[PDB]
DNA sequence: GGAGGCCAAGATCTCAAT
DNA sequence: GACCCTTCGGGAGGTGCATCCCGGTCTCGCTTGGCCTCC
């Protein structure tokens, strides 16, 4: 029973983003801010979390194994336990809300409930943000711009038979007309925005049911469209993320950490080093991280931290250091008691 | 019980803010960082240790530790902001290697993500961005800056979880006045309603864990104030 | 023949932008 | 094998010409009944 404090930093080895639903406006695609546009972003700890989180459920699917027909042991219900914390069906325990240390029976048989964990029961695991050390360590990546594959490479045309090119004929055709009557609907709707500010009290709603029935049209427009509904040419929007080699203070803590529980974190990010991404993008290689945590723990009696280890994420390997983690790591590994149904 | 002089904290806030409807007090930080250090759960052993380093006013019976009052630059004020929380049930999730669904026809029944048990929780809450976050009380310096610093606390609600209210750059700097429970007859924290404190009315506890106990009729001061960050160095 | 499962249907509308 | 004595100056530009175009997405966070096959 102690608390063991994950003090680090996380340095991403490639751009490192996350989509946010209140950050993304219409304008373009931000990172989460605490603040206005000039604020430093930050990566989000629900994202960390939820990663930790299924890297820790993992650890129990191959812990437990599978059965001997080769199913998992675990149905819908003990899987929304573990990954959600939900409980569909009403078959959790409801502890009682006057107590705090409850639950003591299921922590004891779970480790990954009482880390992190579930509706009725506090988890004892907390993992922060990732904030930015610099000043300009975010940049808008991604971008670029998808083109049509026979436009490009010439050679490609050789395949296509007579009939296939007549269809890709159309198909240019179609989307450039398509093109030019959107650009004339969408350059009327601008017009109406631009005097709808203007606009007096009562011409404030005739003004949005043309502008709404606008937009109708669009879709009924992309709607007549035969070879292809969405143009195939179109400038893909950037997203901001973390440049490479960002470095990024993360915090982590274990609240009253039996060595069992914490166990099963280190295991947990000694299999989350397998694949180091945290955000998403992944088909430009974004997320990858390498990082580094000093575990520290509280000097029994005083407020004086006591060091414990080290754990150091490199894509060269996974380096712990400190006799006290790998107790913890082999009393999870040797318990035999553990029930996660 | 030591020498205690009242001091003023102020921190550079990371993250938004989510309030309980109360506005956060540092005693219940306090309270949550020597839980930490204190392995126990306890209230009554936390609560002995933190009268060490807190004041403690028998009078009205709460520490003397000031609610949260967002500190607004010129650069920056208090800002709206909402907390997103979203289930991201990826194809690993839902796979066959996690778990084996109930089949039929060899087909598997999909997960109702639209509604049910089963949905993708898109759970939302307010939440407030300013440049600093401020609390005044009156106690033990050295201890206050190391828990702030080291343990795992944050500024609102449910940090362990969400990582709300983050914050760094923790700047302790004496006062002159004891400004953590009463200032021109108004109240600065959640205080008995017979105090004769003026503020809005409202049902909590008077000492942390303030989810855990019977629930007085006190009088705690507004959830969101703001103060301009060269007013509150002044000291 | 419930019983599992899918799919379509239900009101009107949301301004913030280096 | 002893030591003088180390230069002056002229003279530095002018011109054109500065492009055209695409093409900007799809979801979704709810519940229930109607209906298709299933055990």
């Amino acid at each position: 029973m102690r608390t063991l404090n994950f003090n680090g930093k996380i340095s991403t080895l490639e751009p490192l983003t996350v989509t946010v639903k209140n950050a993304v406006s219409t304008s373009g695609h931000r990172l989460p801010r605490n603040g206005g546009f000039n604020a430093a972003p930050y990566f989000p700890g629900t994202s960390i979390r939820g990663t930790l989180r299924h890297a820790a459920h993992k650890v129990i699917v191959d812990r437990v194994g599978l059965n001997a027909d080769g199913k998992s042991p675990f149905d819908l219900a003990e899987h929304f336990m573990l990954a959600q914390g939900v409980d569909i069906n009403g078959e959790a325990e409801t502890f009682a809300p006057g107590e705090i240390n409850a639950g003591a029976e299921l922590r004891s048989k779970n480790p990954l409930i009482s880390l992190f964990g579930r509706w009725g029961l506090s988890g004892k695991v907390g993992i922060g943000n990732a904030i930015p050390d610099g000043d300009n360590q975010w940049g808008m990546f991604g971008g670029g711009a998808r083109s049509i594959m026979f436009q490009r490479d010439e050679s490609l045309m050789e395949f296509l038979e007579t009939d296939q090119v007549d269809r890709l004929e159309r198909l240019l055709e179609e989307q450039a007309e398509a093109s030019v009557d959107i650009s004339q609907i969408k350059t009327e709707q601008d017009a109406l925005k631009k005097a709808m500010k203007s606009a007096d009290k009562d011409t404030k709603a005739e003004l949005q049911i043309k502008v709404r029935e606008l937009d109708e049209k669009i879709q009924a427009r992309k709607d007549q469209k035969q070879e292809s509904r969405e143009s195939i040419r179109r400038p893909i929007d950037p997203y901001e993320a973390f440049i490479t080699g960002a470095e990024l203070s993360h915090r982590m803590s274990i609240k009253n950490a039996t060595d069992e529980e914490a166990g099963l974190f280190i295991s947990a990010l000694i299999r989350f080093a397998a694949e180091p991404r945290f955000g998403g993008h992944a088909n430009h290689n974004c997320g990858l991280v390498e990082a580094h945590w000093t575990v520290t723990t509280w000097k029994p009696g005083e407020l004086v931290p006591v060091t414990l280890g080290e754990i150091v994420i490199t894509p060269n390997g996974v380096e712990i250091t400190g006799d006290e983690l790998f107790a913890m790591v082999k009393a999870f590994n040797e318990n035999q008691s553990f029930d996660f149904t | 019980m030591l020498n205690f002089k009242p001091y003023r904290v102020i921190m550079s806030s990371l993250t938004p803010v989510v309030i309980s409807g109360i506005a956060p007090s540092l005693d219940g930080i306090l309270y949550e960082a020597l839980s930490q250090a204190i392995p126990s759960n306890e209230p009554g052993v936390v609560l002995a240790r933190l009268k060490e380093i807190l004041l403690f006013n028998d009078e009205l019976g709460v520490f003397h530790a000031s609610s949260l009052r967002f500190g607004i630059t010129p650069e920056q004020g208090i800002g709206a902001t909402t907390s997103m929380r979203c289930d991201y049930l990826s194809p690993e999730k839902l796979s066959t290697a996690m778990f084996s669904p109930r089949t039929r026809r060899g087909l598997f029944t999909r997960v109702l993500l639209t509604g049910g048990p089963t949905k993708r929780r898109m759970t939302t809450r307010p939440a407030y961005s300013a440049p600093y976050l401020t609390f005044d009380f009156v106690g033990s310096s050295e201890a206050v800056e190391i828990l702030l610093n080291h343990a795992h606390v944050g500024v609102g609600y449910d940090y362990f979880s969400a990582a709300n209210g983050e914050f760094n750059n923790v700047t302790i700097l004496p006062l002159d006045i004891d400004t953590s429970i009463s200032n021109e007859g108004m109240a600065l924290r959640p205080v008995p309603v017979n105090s004769g404190l003026n503020g809005i009315k409202g049902v909590s506890p008077l000492i942390p864990p303030y989810f855990v106990g019977e629930k007085l009729n006190i009088v705690h001061p507004a959830p969101v104030r703001t103060q301009l960050i060269s007013s509150l160095l002044r000291g």
